[PDB]
């Protein structure tokens, strides 16, 4: 279907604009793998980064990324829970807000859209967890099956 | 009293103007920032100019503070303090 | 980024207003602002730099009934 | 003699105009310029007004707007009790009217 | 169509105010509104139905300083 | 052959189909194949394009009721190019959007099809139709090529 093709190609451009890697496009769009490369080469100057999908949980418990990931996810959680928008749409709308918050702090974007999309799929597969902080009360990311009652967020006690 | 009611009436209107602008621009994104339900946000987009003015000069602070924990607030205002506040407010209910 | 400025300015207006209210009459401000004594004490003792760095958020710092 | 209730209506009208002007410019700049008969430069100013800026300009106690019809001969024929295209008719004239820079 | 509804409402709001101003004090309203006498006379003598039919357009009926 | 270039053209093509553009208007303003548009039109609207040929006649645009709508529509189009700093088919569309907007109030049927609106623009672009200023009201309406002014009165100031 031509309409079916038009929306998918349009979505691909949105993801390329957000810095999505090649594989992320292949997952959420029906476009051919080679077509994405030509599209990626047309939008951005160079060809796709040729790096493979990250999929590792050691990163998301690191001191600085845990902060950005726990912030991004708390925005994502609102999009699905009360925003009544799910799917790749929920992932993007949360990332847009995450980037928005970067402007104030002025720091560099620590969570790439690909890692952000990876984090969401990790939760969808129950490989990463949300633990509520005993001190502050905000819910951050932790390893699967990590114990509570001794949890303190990275911000309350670095 | 007296002059204070001008500042109260001015602030009440200024909040309402931001709420409509946010909801009109994007409903879901607005609900996130204002921490407000879909029903209320939908109401704000449909509010007319005169309806806003009436609520503005109510002589009461129509908006309420979103922080109720002094222990968290005091530690919050002492370099990631800005980031930390967002994570707390995001989980707060509508 | 213009949206951030409207959010920061409304936040600062609320904090400036709440601070001016608490400083004049704490017992009386707690009524109109719907705030505890412990929070009102913090609001009064905030510097302008604190109020700005607090108000510089992408979220509105006050909700609504 | 104007004060008291009259001044309330003036300030309310000023706000409603500015709220509509920003709502028009925000949705579409060019379409807004057409309705308000106003230059691209001004539309940028109206959209860029913040909430606090609106409060100050709104309650100026002065009639911020000026009428867009200045030919009494035209107005009488435009609003006359006969073809009823008077609504369409007014649009053609106001469209050619120049903007404000 | 909500954009049209607000446009129709604002036009009528202006016409009603200009009409009250001219009717109460023409010599001063012409000054305040920046309008000629002949136009001021037309505004005063407009019926309620005329004001609606005049205001029911897709264009804003007043400009700005 | 640019993939982005194709995305924009298909994007423009759907817009015109939504406004009721005929097949020919699509072929003119997009680089898409004639056959691809038919599948697109069949996907958008239930049935295939009307297969009717482009009107290209000036008699329609001088009838009193169409003249009103066209002289009104053009005044928006004229503003889009002159002061809106937007030209081309984009300018034609934005004017039609306002024309449709104004139609809702009167409640009458849309008398100017988007193709006739697009036909009018090519007529003026080709200097086959002209704008005469009304002696009474001062509004500028459309008239036949090389018809004299200084004796003109618009359809609204003096109907038949
Ligand atoms: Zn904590
Ligand atoms: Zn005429």
């Amino acid at each position: 279907s031509v309409l079916q093709d038009a929306n998918q190609t349009q979505l691909a451009i949105e993801l390329i604009g957000l810095g999505a890697r090649l594989q992320v496009l292949e997952a959420e769009t029906t476009l051919s793998r080679d077509r994405l490369i030509r599209l990626y080469k047309e939008l951005r100057g160079v060809s796709p980064p040729k790096g493979m999908l990250p999929f590792s949980t050691d990163w998301f418990t690191t001191w600085l990324p845990n902060i950005h990931s726990s912030l991004f996810f708390s925005a994502y959680q609102f999009m699905v829970q009360e925003g009544e928008t799910v799917g790749i749409r929920a992932v993007v709308a949360a990332y847009r807000l995450y980037l928005e918050h970067v402007s104030l702090l002025g720091g560099e974007i620590v969570l790439s859209f690909t890692r952000a999309w990876t984090l969401v799929r990790f939760f969808e597969s129950n490989m990463l967890q949300l633990s509520r902080c005993t001190c502050c009360g905000g819910q951050f990311v932790t390893h699967a099956y990590e114990p509570h009652a001794n949890f303190v967020c990275s911000l309350c006690r670095p | 009293s007296s002059e204070v009611l001008q500042e109260i009436r001015e602030v009440n209107l200024a909040y309402l103007l931001l709420a409509q602008r946010l909801v009109r621009e994007n409903q879901v994104e607005a609900m996130f920032r204002l921490g407000v339900s879909k029903e209320i946000a939908d109401i704000l987009a449909k509010l007319t100019s005169a309806q806003l003015v009436k609520l503005a000069a109510s002589n009461m602070v129509l908006c309420r503070f979103r922080f109720d924990d002094h222990a968290l607030l005091s530690t919050l205002t002492h370099d990631m303090q800005q980031i930390h506040a967002a994570i707390l407010l995001a989980r707060q209910p509508v």
